């Protein structure tokens, strides 16, 4: 979210109608995971031996 | 008045009643759920709500 | 109601009478007050909601 804009030159009057005013919603923002992998290929044949 | 007290908690009491009526015949009623968003309840504009 | 120009010319004989008066005003300096007003004005039902 983000508070309204300063907007000055506001001035009103002592007593009078008070105006609907003004307002302003909020922002989503929105990510999406990533998928890592690795791989380890070993033969019996090679692990054998020390 | 003489078969009731003040025009206001009597027209109240009436009033709660008629709601029950009209909610009852609205609920069995045929109307197609009219809204402004037409199946875009999850499918409404993006993060801006334009 | 600050000091008057410095009179760098400030001479006079030593049998001479003085001169014209020397009115000058009450110069005030005032200003006004400003109403700022911010209204805000939400409806009960998405008071409700979470």
């Amino acid at each position: 979210d983000a508070l309204a804009s300063v907007d000055g030159n506001n001035a009103h009057v002592e007593g009078s109608r008070a105006e609907d005013g003004e307002m302003k919603p909020t922002v989503i923002k929105s990510n999406v995971t990533q998928i890592l992998r690795k791989v380890v290929r070993v033969s019996d044949t090679a692990n054998t031996t020390a | 008045n003489y078969g009731r007290g003040r025009e206001l908690m009597y027209q109240l009491e009436k009033k709660g009643k008629e709601i029950k009526r009209d909610l009852e015949k609205i609920l069995l009623s045929g109307q197609a759920r009219t809204d402004v968003l037409a199946d875009q309840y999850l499918t409404n504009s993006a993060a801006d709500p334009a």
